[PDB]
């Protein structure tokens, strides 16, 4: 019925290594020393670009495609700012102790203070980071958790809920088989596949204190946010 | 009418 | 010097199994066919009670004890709305829909409507359940999950020498995952078969996570609302997330 | 604290 459970592993790995999104970057001015609104509205710009390229990517994961219009909308709607987290955690793996928005926006926690209630959000995000820097993970492992996060986190806000575990099986048998190929035993597979999902945790509650503070920066209408994040975020009510 | 709808169905 | 690192997966599951707190009941009178702030007057006193065996079920958790006090505190404001939560999902396996709070109070999602914002997070523990169901979760995989909870949700949100206690912690959720692959090979289940099954019970805590964040916003509107009387346990444990 | 309380009580 569907070509995504027809892949195998190397195959799995190749589409989701080439649907990869680009790295963009903030806006040039030079800036450094910050504000609320002036950090506030780098994020919400760049957050607003990268939404473009993230609903471009997710039509290229395998088996995205064949969900309805409806289940696509609902599963991006609930992922979106833990695929934003996870992909700003991942670039910000070689810089510790910062977060790289973006090539020309490396943070600390210092510059989190500026924004009022972003400095929980930066640790939280600063410590994942630390922790997948720990672990070292692989890019082959990102873009598997990514997608896994695409599929997961709105399969049970909801024939076809069969078709997402499916293909989130095939993830799995995909994960095991590049643990497999880096030489780690049987026990060191079901161990760094749990420590890896258990990480998943954590970014769903990342995402959820993001989405209270992005809900309250809307009510100080300080920077206009675009109509685009003003429906991804009015869909958490 | 979501705009999420028009750029899932555009390229 | 620790226990947990010595027990094997066998004595893992029976000291987890031995540590279970009791089913509490709830003060429901079906005679009263009583509001929906007395609903959640009975909810709060149940959680409430509930709460006092979940601090000593902690204790019984292997490797919790290995913690200092302060990370103890830590781990349970931050994963004792989880451990509720997958508690009453778990009891409410064999009742489709319908959320088994006590063994007398049965409640389907049309009485859950009676509070404002309580639909969604009803639908979403009926969806666990049912979950669990179509899965047939087994209890010695429940008490390690729920104990992987204990563990897990707070081990992020922690100078040097409090990071050697963070390494403990992982070394006891790796003999948890053990725990769960020994008893998938022990059910009969192939190497792929235990891998995903492993993979989709841990992928339901981030939707238990993503329940309790919803509860704990939940919660702060009934404590400023005034109108349900929470006891200062449930107080004290609402003002750790802030 | 209570938590802190229930903890500790032996
Ligand atoms: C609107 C809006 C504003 C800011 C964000 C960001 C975060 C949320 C706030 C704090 C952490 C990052 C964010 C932006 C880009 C990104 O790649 C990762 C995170 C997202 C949406
Ligand atoms: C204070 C307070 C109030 C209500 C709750 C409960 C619920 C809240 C979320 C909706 C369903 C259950 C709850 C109560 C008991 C329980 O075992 C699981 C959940 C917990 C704490």
């Amino acid at each position: 019925n569907s070509l995504a459970l027809s892949l195998t592993a190397d195959q799995m790995v190749s589409a989701l290594l080439d649907a990869e999104p680009p790295i963009l970057y903030s806006e040039y001015d030079p800036t450094r020393p910050f504000s609320e609104a002036s950090m506030m509205g780098l994020l919400t710009n760049l957050a607003d670009r990268e939404l473009v390229h993230m609903i471009n990517w997710a039509k290229r994961v395998p088996g995205f495609v064949d969900l309805t219009l409806h289940d696509q909308v609902h599963l991006l709607e609930c992922a979106w700012l833990e695929i934003l987290m996870i992909g700003l955690v991942w670039r910000s793996m070689e810089h510790p102790g910062k977060l790289l928005f973006a090539p020309n926006l490396l943070l600390d926690r210092n510059q989190g203070k500026c924004v009022e209630g972003m400095v929980e959000i930066f640790d939280m995000l600063l410590a994942t980071s630390s922790r997948f820097r720990m672990m070292n993970l692989q890019g082959e492992e990102f873009v598997c958790l990514k997608s896994i996060i695409l599929l997961n986190s709105g399969v049970y806000t909801f024939e076809e809920k069969d078709h997402i575990h499916r293909v989130l099986d095939k993830i799995t048998d995909t994960l095991i088989h590049l643990m497999a190929k880096a030489g780690l035993t049987l026990q060191q597979q079901h161990q760094r596949l749990a420590q890896l999902l258990l990480i998943l945790s954590h970014i769903r509650h990342m995402s959820n204190k993001g989405m209270e503070h992005l809900y309250s920066m809307k009510c100080k209408n300080v920077v206009p946010l675009s109509d685009l994040l003003l429906e991804m975020l009015d869909a958490h009510r | 009418h979501k705009i999420l709808h028009r750029l899932l169905q555009d390229s």
